[PDB]
């Protein structure tokens, strides 16, 4: 579906204007889409500085882009609701010379068009382009493509699909609005000769015996096993024992030896392109409560030699021995290596160890707060419609307390999950301004793939605003100080606001697919950050 | 002095628009067979009447219309109004439904 003529290709960074007619929510959603491009491809963006062609993003009528680089510079529109990250990504893929997936030359081999069910005056939006206009990029037709239209698009009757997959399974899939598909990235990379993502700095799953070019220290006492996932309960996080002889994790036993013995696992040297990184990884701590998984940076001491240790975080055991996620904010502006010190404590009171798998290092802010809902499939059955879950209170960069309500069975939308952010009272509230307006919430259901190009994490975006009101609070702003707007909750010992976000955030039939659930663990990230500076 | 004239006009070619920008709101006839365009103009008018407490307004006619389906059914419209006369101003507005969230927008200029 890519425009063949190479003149229509951008040259990076694409310079952009954000027009001031854009809301803050739309400006912040655009910059968040750019981060996804930079994270999953070599596509890059820069502020405008008088270049011959550029995108200007606009809040015009509808949500639309000219296709490919118009060498005069071009509008993109982002009307209401197109603030969703995936719709920005779709329009930016049009800007990057891509037509809709059902507009491929071969589309009739893969999708039915029900012309009789299209609104009169809209059949041309299902035109297909000849192969002189467009390449296939030697790629198959992709139902999972972000460029594809959903079944109910331009239809006469809300119940009747305009477009359906000839493989009938994919009716439940076409026109996903999660993210780029793997083939959309494969196409985008073939179109722009991208070999390296701007922000994926490293990832590792240990599947290979060279352990992703990690090394073990010798200053430490001992070494981490590269562990074969073969033992009865001790499976890797990548494959969960799904694939025999193939799952791997680093493991550090603590059931024997002295306390305070350690092993360093230490990365290969890394060259950060930004001032900030998030080291994500998955871990277990089935050993003693006094075991300590310490993450360290070894950085360039400015001689050009990486030897300056910096402790950056510690993790400690719980009754939850299951694979747990972690995120460590690194702030490395010079070449470095991330290190895991597994440290024994009370080995006589340990029956296990510290485990690592699925490490990912991205040059981004970390998720501000992360919630793992365990045994989620089982929770989803046991949940009655209108039953709710609430995250522990997370704290934002500015110290605003917040959290998410999750209703697994949305009564509003049978077969969907509802996620709704709320502000929580916390230790800072008296100093913070209220209402907490202009703060962009980004909820994200993590697609648990270690390679960020394999992730399609579902993500929804809103910004707190004076617009948000209820008679339940005399039609004052929902985002006012939770002492005067929220209802006290005994479990958090905190006041939680009226909660806002999406019924229909994701369908159960979509959450189960794509590995979002993984080991029955619905990992939700949240960000809740000021965007007033975009004004 | 203009003695006499005749003019033939068209909306821009729908194929040539699609080829230039696939998601662009394709223009359509404004006649009463399009119930959903009338719903769009009356929703934007209802929003304008709810926003403007000083005076209330009624739909005379719909003068331009288009729609797009990406985030969901998304209609964009221009229409004429009178108070509650010769039509007093031109309205511009929209209606969009997602499966869950819904949006209406409006701006109007009096002559
Ligand atoms: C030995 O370590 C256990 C926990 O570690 C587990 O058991 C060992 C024998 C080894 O098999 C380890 O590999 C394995 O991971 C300690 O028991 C735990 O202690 C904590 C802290 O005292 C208890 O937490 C409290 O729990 C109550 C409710 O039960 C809460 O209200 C408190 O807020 C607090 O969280 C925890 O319950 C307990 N867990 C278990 C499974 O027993 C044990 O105390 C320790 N003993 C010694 C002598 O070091
Ligand atoms: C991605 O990589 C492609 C190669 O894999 C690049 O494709 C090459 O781009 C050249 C221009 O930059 C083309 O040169 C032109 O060739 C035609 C004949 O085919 C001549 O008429 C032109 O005069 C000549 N231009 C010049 C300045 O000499 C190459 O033919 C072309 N090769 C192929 C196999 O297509 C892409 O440019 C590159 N794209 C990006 C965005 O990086
Ligand atoms: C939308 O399509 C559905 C399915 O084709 C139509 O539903 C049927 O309507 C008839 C009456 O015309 C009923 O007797 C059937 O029982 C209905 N079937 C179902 C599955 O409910 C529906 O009428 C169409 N609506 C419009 C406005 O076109
Ligand atoms: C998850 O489910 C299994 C059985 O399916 C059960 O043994 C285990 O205790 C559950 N764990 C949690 C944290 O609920
Ligand atoms: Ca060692
Ligand atoms: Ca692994
Ligand atoms: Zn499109």
């Amino acid at each position: 579906n890519g425009l063949r003529d190479p003149n229509t290709r951008w040259t990076f960074p694409i310079p952009y204007i954000l027009a001031d007619n854009l809301g803050l929510n739309a400006k912040g959603a655009i910059l968040y889409a750019f981060e996804m491009f930079r994270l999953k491809s070599c596509v890059d963006f820069k502020p405008y500085e008088g270049e011959s062609s550029y995108i200007i993003f606009q809040q015009f009528d509808g949500c639309w882009s000219e296709v490919g680089d118009q060498h005069v510079g071009q509008n993109i529109s982002i009307g209401q609701g197109c603030a969703y990250k995936a719709i920005i990504e779709h329009e930016i893929l049009h800007a990057l010379g891509f037509y809709h997936e059902q507009s491929r030359t071969d589309r009739d081999d893969y999708v039915n068009i029900w012309w009789d069910q299209i609104l009169s005056g809209y059949q041309h939006n299902f035109d297909t382009y000849d192969d002189s206009l467009i390449t296939d990029l030697n790629t198959p037709y992709d139902y999972e493509s972000l460029m594809h239209y959903q079944p109910f698009s331009f239809n006469k009757n809300a119940s009747v699909p305009t477009i359906t997959a000839k493989i009938p399974e994919f009716n439940s899939i076409i026109g996903q609005r999660l993210d780029f598909s793997a083939i959309d990235l494969e196409r985008l990379n073939r179109m722009y000769n991208c070999t390296t993502t701007h922000t994926l700095l490293d990832h590792c799953t240990f599947e290979k015996a060279n352990i992703c070019g990690m090394i073990q220290g010798t200053r430490d006492d001992t070494d981490w096993a590269h562990q074969d996932s073969a033992q009865a309960g001790e499976v890797d996080h990548t494959l969960l024992g799904q694939c025999t002889g193939a799952g791997y994790f680093m493991q550090f036993s603590t059931s024997s030896g002295s306390a305070e013995e350690a092993a360093l696992l230490e990365s290969r040297i890394l060259y950060p392109k930004r001032k900030q990184q998030c080291l994500q990884f998955f871990y277990k701590m089935t050993g003693s409560p006094s075991d300590r998984l310490v993450v360290w940076v070894r950085r360039d001491d400015s001689t050009g030699n990486v030897r300056k240790l910096v402790k950056v975080q510690t993790f400690q055991g719980d009754d939850d021995h299951n694979w747990k996620i972690a995120h460590v904010v690194l702030k490395e502006e010079q070449k470095f290596r991330y290190l895991f010190q597994g440290t024994k404590g009370d080995p006589q009171n340990s029956t296990g160890g510290i485990y690592l798998d699925d490490i990912t290092l991205t040059e981004t802010p970390c998720p501000t707060g992360v919630w793992t809902v365990r045994n989620f499939s089982q929770v989803l059955e046991n949940t009655s419609k209108g039953d709710k879950l609430q995250s522990p209170r997370f704290y934002n960069s500015e110290g605003y307390g917040f959290g998410v309500t999750l209703y697994p069975n949305s009564r509003e939308s049978s077969g969907y999950l509802r996620l709704a952010f709320h502000v929580c009272s916390g230790e800072n509230d008296a100093i913070l301004e209220w209402p907490v307006e202009n703060r962009q919430v980004i909820i994200t259901i993590l697609d648990q793939e270690p390679d960020v190009r394999n992730r399609m994490s579902s993500s929804m975006v809103f910004t707190t605003s004076k617009s948000h009101t209820s008679p339940a609070i005399n039609d004052t702003v929902i985002w006012d100080r939770p002492s005067r707007v929220g209802t006290y909750h005994t479990d958090c010992n905190c006041f939680r606001s009226i909660d806002l976000g999406w019924s229909g955030f994701i369908s159960h039939q979509m959450l189960k697919r794509r590995s979002f659930l993984k080991n029955d663990d619905l990992i939700i990230f949240v960000d809740f950050e000021d965007i007033t500076h975009l004004s | 002095y203009l003695a006499a004239y005749n003019c033939t006009l068209r909306p821009v070619s729908k194929k040539k628009i699609y080829m230039t920008c696939p998601d662009c709101p394709s223009s359509i006839p404004t006649d009463s067979s399009n119930h959903q365009v009338l719903e769009a103009a009356t929703e934007s008018l209802a929003k304008y009447n709810n926003e403007n407490t000083s005076k209330q307004y009624s739909l005379f006619k719909v003068t331009r219309a288009s729609s797009q389906w990406v985030v969901g059914p998304s209609y964009f419209v221009e229409y004429l109004i009178k108070e509650s006369s010769v039509p007093v101003g031109l309205c511009k507005g929209s209606l969009t439904r997602t499966h869950w969230e819904k949006f209406v927008s409006v701006t109007c200029d009096f002559f």
